[PDB]
RNA sequence: CGCUAUUAUUGGGCCUAAAGCGUCCGUAGCCGGGCCCGUAAGUCCCUGGCGAAAUCCCACGGCUCAACCGUGGGGCUUGCUGGGGAUACUGCGGGCCUUGGGACCGGGAGAGGCCGGGGGUACCCCUGGGGUAGGGGUGAAAUCCUAUAAUCCCAGGGGGACCGCCAGUGGCGAAGGCGCCCGGCUGGAACGGGUCCGACGGUGAGGGACGAAGGCCAGGGGAGCGAACCGGAUUAGAUACCCGGGUAGUCCUGGCUGUAAAGGAUGCGGGCUAGGUGUCGGGCGAGCUUCGAGCUCGCCCGGUGCCGGAGGGAAGCCGUUAAGCCCGCCGCC
RNA sequence: GAGCCUGGGCUCCGUGAGGGGGGAGAAGUCGUAACAAGGUAGCCGUAGGGGAACCUACGGCUCGAUC
């Protein structure tokens, strides 16, 4: 068949942070800074399109 | 298209057609309901609310997990707002123009944009007159519009 | 903007049929073009439509034969007489049992002959020849 | 763009469009203002008498090249004066003035002038009382 | 504010000549408003003579123009002393 | 004025402007005749 | 009356033949996304009371047949009204949805607009130094400037307008229109978005706002150009074309005028009918890299061009940025 | 409450010495504006001028030919 039901292209990934090893549920396409629920460092800095990623990624849900 | 400009873009959001909410989601709607009223306690706007559960916190479509959506919670408690949320964002706008025009009298490409913003305000008013959100015979008057804001 | 879906259904399908293709899609769905659809088929104009679920409404996946040689939406929708037909027929067929007319009544939707035996009138929608 | 209005509860609209733009066309105002009768010297009749004043003659059209015979005739309803065209060969001949006159219409497009003589409308019946084509053909006597 | 076309001119009736009476119009109409004072800079400026003006707030006193309290050479000069 | 655009042909026919300011002179002087 | 689809509901036209308001905002009106429940106003069926006769259609009968007259069956009277039944569509009332639309966040693009500050050459005049007889201009000449020292070169002072090349087949804007640099205030759009609201929409008579040049009013300024005008030439004549001068105006501040081949000579919204190759913006993915906000290739969205099959058209031509097939609204012939 | 007089309001026709432009008809006189790059490319808007077609200036369009 076609595409015809639009799907997303972005995807929820699960990080985990050098300093704490805490691991986070986080977007891929952010509008704002996310930060370390623990620490307070910033994992994933906003961009125009696909943020970049600061952080070990291990699932790709 | 655009009401005024006419250009046909598209640039919007993809969800899909989901009924259940996913597995891979650990709070739960009674988190996500404190979570909802301590952010709007800190000052947040309901757009930025959702923004920030969505990047921060892995919460797609808080009426997905919880059965309704933000507006809803904060009615049920004393947070809604008196004005509605669209109308206060183009009154602000509003505002500020006219304080701009006052010193700059010959810009004179800025009027047009006060006025299809004051175009859109008459729309929402008429809008929410029916749907009862306003009384009837709610008016927009800078004037009194000024002590809003 | 978007003010009458039926009639797109049946543009479209009446293009796709003029060049030549086999299957097509009619994105907005809608309980009317289900029962259309279902009278062309009882008909033999097409074949085997399916209904498809986004989010949003319901898609149709129609399929193609080589029998319509013309189909569109009547507007207004006219009422009409049990005892008036042959003038509708008339004007939009091209001979004197050649094609049908699609009549919405308080008994459902069919054709105008069914309607005549029932003895009843209704609404006119659409015409397929 | 598709033609408007085509609702079904736009009535009203399609009557007003109709009535206006009919205006446009020249019968049906002429027909309602009622304009052929204001400046019509025969008002509104196929036949009229008249007396006669001057006979003269219209050089016709080019190509052409011709005297065509005529009289000035001052009718009997209102007293205005017109000019009618004597058909035949000797027409002019058989009549004098202060002789009386039948007048009809020339014929020719738009209830007016025929071809080669354009200015002119009316042509003579009578003379008298007497067919102009029994004058010419010989087959009376005028009296 | 009768009338659509006359102001101040209209105290002299039919007289003097449709020019004239205009000229006085406007030029009264712009003296007899109020003014930005050049001290406390509110709307309280009249005239007490000709060239002199005063706030009515403030009683800033100070020396102008004739009809209005500033001059286009006025205006320049000012521009061109504060500069040089 | 109201300009039919064909008068701006030229076949058979005097310039469409030097028409219309020969126009506005005679205007003026039939207002100008009756004194109005 | 028809002919006449030259009044177009059926059933007409608006690039060039008559015809899209200069552009936009919006009032009435007309047209309005999908699902569920109810009501039964519109709508359909059945039955009661009315819509005089003559006139119209058919059959039979009487004057020889017929025209005519009589008997009976239908129709006409553009429809009104009393009840019963139905609920697909429209309307009315109440809930739900997110695709159309609006709001918000992020990183970027752009001669969009206003204000202030700083400059760059060139042109005109004035003051000094040098030099000496022509300069300017034309198809050819003359008026004109010049020994009170011109044209030309050098050093300085003042003034008014505009912003070259880069510059594009480019961009922003509703149109008109917008190009030196820096800073502040401000309008809109595209892209990305499991963000928010939940049909809030389209068009728009009447009304309103903006709107090249030119002109008018009041006040300032005025280098160059230049309607009017003054001269010199050409010419049979020259109220013109060419040459030398030159007022209003062109600039700024505050108003009026509301007009243009204000032109894509093509009104606006939504859906469908092969594509190819360029370029601007954003995003994704591959490779190179002097590691640069860098270069090449492909894909998605949005703008902006050139070709072109089917198709359309009187043709020229148009052709997914239709002048093609459908759903709407205004203006005009 | 007729009729008479009287003062006004509206509107169609009636008649008038004499002036202005318009249209046909003969084609008479002065020039040569437009069609070719028509011999100064043409046309729109505004303003001034001129025996006449027309000239000039600012802004615009190509329905403009050539290298
Ligand atoms: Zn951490
Ligand atoms: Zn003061």
């Amino acid at each position: 068949p076609k595409n015809l039901i639009p799907m997303p292209r972005s995807r929820f990934l699960r990080v985990k942070c050098i300093d704490c090893g805490n691991e986070q549920i986080v977007f891929s396409h952010p509008a704002t800074p996310v930060r370390c629920l623990v620490c307070g460092a910033t994992l994933v800095e906003p961009t125009g399109g696909k943020g970049i990623i600061k952080a070990k990624v291990l699932e790709v849900e | 298209a655009r009401i005024h400009a006419r250009k046909r873009g598209k640039s919007g959001s993809k969800r899909p057609p989901r009924t259940a909410p996913p597995a891979w989601v650990e709070y739960t709607a009674e988190e996500v309901e404190a979570l909802v009223v301590k952010l709007r306690k800190e000052g947040y706007s309901t757009a930025m609310i959702g923004t920030i559960l969505r990047d921060q916190y892995g919460i797609p479509s808080v009426k997905l997990i919880t059965g309704k959506k933000i507006t809803k919670i904060l009615e049920e408690n004393g947070l809604a707002p008196e004005i509605p949320e669209d109308l206060m964002f183009l009154i602000r706008r509003a505002v500020n123009l006219r304080k701009h025009l006052e010193q700059h009298p010959k810009d004179k490409h800025s009027r047009r944009g006060l006025q299809l913003i004051e175009s859109k305000i008459r729309r929402l008013v008429k809008y929410y007159r029916r749907t009862g959100k306003l009384p009837a015979k709610w008016r927009y008057d800078p004037e009194q519009a000024k002590l809003l804001v | 903007t978007l003010l009458d879906p039926l009639a797109n259904a049946l543009s479209h399908i009446t293009n796709s049929e003029r060049v030549g293709k086999k299957e097509v899609y009619i994105k907005p769905a809608s309980k009317l073009i289900g029962e259309v659809l279902r009278v062309m088929l009882e008909n033999g104009y097409i074949g085997e439509f399916e209904l498809i679920d986004d989010g949003r409404a319901g898609i149709y996946r129609v399929q193609l034969i080589g029998k319509i040689n013309k189909a569109g939406a009547i507007k207004p929708r006219f009422p009409v007489k049990a005892r008036d037909y042959e003038k509708w027929e008339k004007r939009f067929l091209p001979a004197f049992e050649f094609g049908i007319l699609i009549v919405s009544t308080s008994q459902g939707v069919m054709t105008h002959k069914e309607a005549l035996e029932k003895g009843i009138g209704g609404r006119l929608i659409a015409y397929v020849y | 763009g598709k033609k408007a209005p085509y609702g079904e509860f736009a009535g009203r609209k399609l009557k007003l469009k109709r009535k206006k733009f009919r205006w446009s066309d020249i019968r049906y105002k002429r027909r309602v203002l009622r304009l052929k009768e204001k400046s019509d010297p025969l008002e509104g009749a196929p036949q009229a008498r008249g007396i006669v004043l001057e006979k003269i003659a219209v050089e016709a059209k080019q190509p052409n090249s011709a005297m065509r015979k005529a009289v000035r005739v001052q009718l009997i309803k209102n007293g205005k004066v017109v000019t009618a065209f004597t058909p035949g060969d000797g027409a002019i001949n058989h009549i004098d003035e202060h002789d009386e006159v039948i007048i009809e219409g020339i014929g020719g497009p738009k209830g007016g002038s025929m071809g080669d003589i354009p200015g002119i409308r009316y042509k003579v019946v009578k003379v008298n009382r007497v067919s102009l084509k029994e004058l010419v053909k010989g087959r009376k006597e005028k009296p | 504010g009768r009338t659509t076309k006359v102001g101040s001119a209209g105290r002299f009736g039919p007289r003097y000549g449709l020019k004239i009476r205009r000229r006085v119009a406007a030029v009264e109409a712009r003296m007899k408003q109020k003014h930005v004072c050049p001290v406390c800079g509110r709307k309280a400026v009249r005239r007490i003579s000709t060239g002199i003006w005063q706030c009515q707030k403030c009683g800033a006193t100070f020396a102008g123009g004739a009809y209005l309290p500033t001059t286009p050479a006025g205006k320049v000069a000012k521009r061109v002393t504060a500069s040089k | 004025m109201k300009r039919r655009p064909r008068k701006w042909k030229k076949k058979g026919r005097m310039r469409w402007k030097w028409i219309k300011k020969r126009i506005r002179r005679l205007k003026r002087q039939r207002r100008k005749e009756r004194g109005l």
